RNA sequence: UGAGUAGCGAAAGACGGGUGAGAAUCCCGUCCACCGAUUGACUAAGGUUUCCAGAGGAAGGCUCGUCCGCUCUGGGUUAGUCGGGUCCUAAGCUGAGGCCGACAGGCGUAGGCGAUGGAUAACAGGUUGAUAUUCCUGUACCACCUAUAAUCGUAUCG
RNA sequence: GAGCUGUAAGUAAGCUUUGAUCCAGAGAUUUCCGAAUGGGGAAACCCAGCAUGAGUUAUGUCAUGUUAUCGAUAUGUGAAUACAUAGCAUAUCAGAAGGCACACCCGGAGAACUGAAACAUCUUAGUACCCGGAGGAAGAGAAAGAAAAUUCGAUUCCCUUAGUAGCGGCGAGCGAAACGGGAAGAGCCCAAACCAACGUUGGGGUUGUAGGACACUCUAGUUACAAAGGACGACAUUAGACGAAUCAUCUGGAAAGAUGAAUCAAAGAAGGUAAUAAUCCUGUAGUCGAAAAUGUUGUCUCUCUUGAGUGGAUCCUGAGUACGACGGAGCACGUGAAAUUCCGUCGGAAUCUGGGAGGACCAUCUCCUAAGGCUAAAUACUCUCUAGUGACCGAUAGUGAACCAGUACCGUGAGGGAAAGGUGAAAAGCACCCCGGAAGGGGAGUGAAAUAGAACCUGAAACCGUGUGCU
């Protein structure tokens, strides 16, 4: 089903990832195998792997309160054959 | 209950005497808006390019408690009430049983 | 702790008093006794006071 | 209220809506595509419209 | 008040050219000096964003500061094989049933748990502002699965 | 019944007289940890077994339910011991656990500093802390009682007796009851003899003016005790709605003030409004209001269900109990001349002519019937909920806390613990010009006031400066 989130576009995830390797942002209690079945089953594509990492809270606003930001969950999926993961 | 479109007249303030409509209303704080009475002249727009060529004056709110309903009839301010004589409730005057 | 089976005579507390009339806490025990009694299910190893053994039980 | 439909086509609107409207809306609000933002709002509420109207028949 | 007084926390810097409202102190260049069983290169505990880029100069920095481990806005960590779990247990902890005890509880059988130890399949190069036995290039190797097979069948797994 | 997406300004994008936002009753959803319960663990994490289901050629991977321990109750029931007395295996049950109101209430265990101007008896004190068990109250409770009149009639609570009678290194000190005046007002079920049946069950039967079995004759319900399960009408909480009566002119930035006229009052409580208001606004007196849920209490249903006198020929009326001896506790009562109550240990009674009590004990006379159990009201307290009051506080006060406080921080941990309110009626929060890298100023404007400019009312003293009249 829908487990990504929303796409991450930045430096780094623009070019020399352009090719094959887009970066999605997924939900924090999932495992690899099952972003590559949904992956295929939105887009209809055919992934060659998968690789996932974890990011820790931030220290948010010094000013005012204080406080942390959410924790994320990063993929990485590399397609085999065809393209179109985001527009 | 003053109500927003209806003509109404000042009963204290500066602009004591004058008649207006009433064009906002903010309840939570029991404010109306009359058009004419209070004008603010105001610096604006120190930076934001609308551009600045000069200053914008407009009304400012004043306390609900301050104006009245005029009469239909005697063009007089007065009081109000409620009848209900439809199936929903009507407003009336008081110092006459026609309605605003 | 230990208690009587049949009643339940168990240890009291009070004072151990001298000659000059001084306090100090003591424990006055039951005696009890391991027995084995015909509990209609099975005879089981139980403690019965010496007094309740009188009159008569199953033993 | 949108959930007038046969008991079959509420269970097709909820894939429909959810898999439409709520997932395609969310890759424009990330890379800059969407205006008219307040679409996202009333399709969330629509699911939930759905859902509470098929539990009661349960 | 003591008073513009004591102190400013072991150690070699000099000049030229830039930047700038502002330079003994920031950046680049040449020369000189110091460590070198270490002030060099890796990793454990621990710390927890201090890492990188472009902006900033009120406070913090024992002086100044255009600079920073300080402030603002965006970035950064990728594993079938590396280190732990789906393997094994010391010592210790625990403990169904059971024994003891005014209550609360104390002891402990089986069987669990638990490393600092025992087992168990990968290497050399390339690259980025910030990851690399993890990404890409080259060549491997391990457990499991369906397909088909030379040969079967009292073979076969225990 | 007309605006709305909280605090919290902005910025967009939209919903709404086809009834938004908002307020109440009933539902639906409710990730993970926690008694935590599938197994483990450094809470908020890791690893699984069975049953279907989704999925690929196939395994890997997901989804939904389920699987702790002890207790009871059926079941199968297969140790030694041949029948069989453990153990084991599967099923069944809004069965138990864990919190919390450090307040009150029963029970188990139980200090010391202190005082006596030392201290050992005693006191503090059966207080504090710890443990268990409850309830909205708990405990007590229907005379083996209190007394001395021609008698009272179950418990509890408050007055008063009375700082009396006592007790006591008779020191320090502790410290009653009855009566009498009142609040409140419920009294009743088992065992036993005896009758049948197949140790148990149904009927009987419950006590001091002696009761019953036995023997002949004959005659309303109290679901809060008493036997207890359900339908049953109007009050009351849980949002609201109507609701009387005022104008003018001075001084002001602004009238509610001053000055003149009037008006309502079952409404002159209170809070706001540009200054001090019965008549401007929310309100108050008084009347009106309920889909739906929950509480109290009524009239029918319902369900229970037989009541009284005469006869002792005769059998029944609670046994290792009452009580005694030794050692302790408790009674106001420190073992005394210590009755009346409880615990440990060893001895051990009678049966209505019986047995107990009336402050050692014995006779006479009065009162009362132990060794089984229940039971409401008057009383105690406040984590809370709604309505209110004060010769109570007014930011070093009042809660530690009017200010995102049990927090910043301090400690390995239990633990401790602060500081900090006010621009104006209204943001109308200083467009533009000049000096400067900025910060900050000098003008011009807003405003009644900027010596009200967010380090914002007023702005004292210490202390730090600048100018100057006599020395």
């Amino acid at each position: 089903r829908d487990i990504l989130k929303r796409p991450v576009i930045t430096e780094k995830s623009s070019e020399a990832m352009a090719e094959d390797k887009y970066t999605f942002d997924v939900d924090t209690r999932v495992n690899k195998t099952q972003v590559k079945m949904a992956v295929e089953e939105i887009f209809n594509v055919k992934v060659a792997s998968v690789n996932i990492m974890n990011y820790k809270p931030k220290k948010k606003r010094m000013g005012r309160y204080q406080g942390y930001t959410n924790k994320r969950r990063k993929a990485i999926v590399t397609l085999k054959e065809g393209s179109d993961d985001l527009f | 209950h003053i109500k927003k479109g209806d003509n109404v007249k000042v009963i204290a303030g500066k602009d004591k005497g004058k008649e207006g409509k009433v064009i906002a209303t903010l309840p939570k704080k029991d404010r109306v808006v009359v058009e004419g009475v209070n004008i603010m002249k105001k610096h604006q727009k120190p930076t934001q390019l609308n551009p600045e060529s000069g200053i914008l004056e407009t009304e400012a709110a004043i306390h609900v408690s301050n104006v009245q309903l005029l009469d239909p009839k005697t063009n007089e301010p007065t009081r109000v009430g409620y009848k209900f004589v439809d199936g929903k409730k009507v407003r009336i005057a008081k110092k006459s049983g026609e309605e605003i | 702790g230990k208690q009587c089976f049949v009643t339940g005579r168990k240890a009291s507390t009070g004072n151990r008093r001298s000659h000059a009339l001084n306090s100090t806490k003591r424990r006055w025990n039951a005696n009890l006794q391991k027995v084995r009694i015909l509990v209609d299910g099975k005879p089981k190893k139980v403690w019965v006071s010496a007094r309740a053994l009188k009159s008569g039980k199953v033993t | 209220k949108e959930i007038r439909n046969l008991t079959t086509s509420e269970i097709e609107e909820q894939i429909k809506s959810s898999k439409e409207e709520l997932f395609n809306l969310r890759f424009q609000l990330a890379t800059g595509q969407l205006e008219e933002t307040a679409r996202i709002r009333t399709v969330r509420k629509t699911i939930a419209r759905l859902k509470t109207v098929a539990r009661e028949r349960e």
